[PDB]
């Protein structure tokens, strides 16, 4: 769960 | 061909967005956190995030 939010590239 | 597990929602027009089910050919980037794949529909580019897809 908690999809990894785009880590700003 | 890779498969998009989680719907990747891009915020810009550069990287295309894909829902759960869209497939994309991996171009490069074996690690890191951002790979570039080419959709097999319109034949365009789509920087797919290393996360949200999986080889299958």
């Amino acid at each position: 769960a908690f999809a990894p939010p785009l880590p700003r590239r | 061909t890779f498969v998009a597990l989680y719907d990747y929602e891009s915020r810009t027009e550069t990287d295309l967005s894909f829902k759960k089910g869209e497939r994309l050919q991996i171009v490069n980037n074996t690690e890191g956190d951002w790979w570039l794949a080419h959709s097999l529909t319109t034949g365009q580019t789509g920087y797919i995030p290393s996360n949200y897809v999986a080889p299958s």
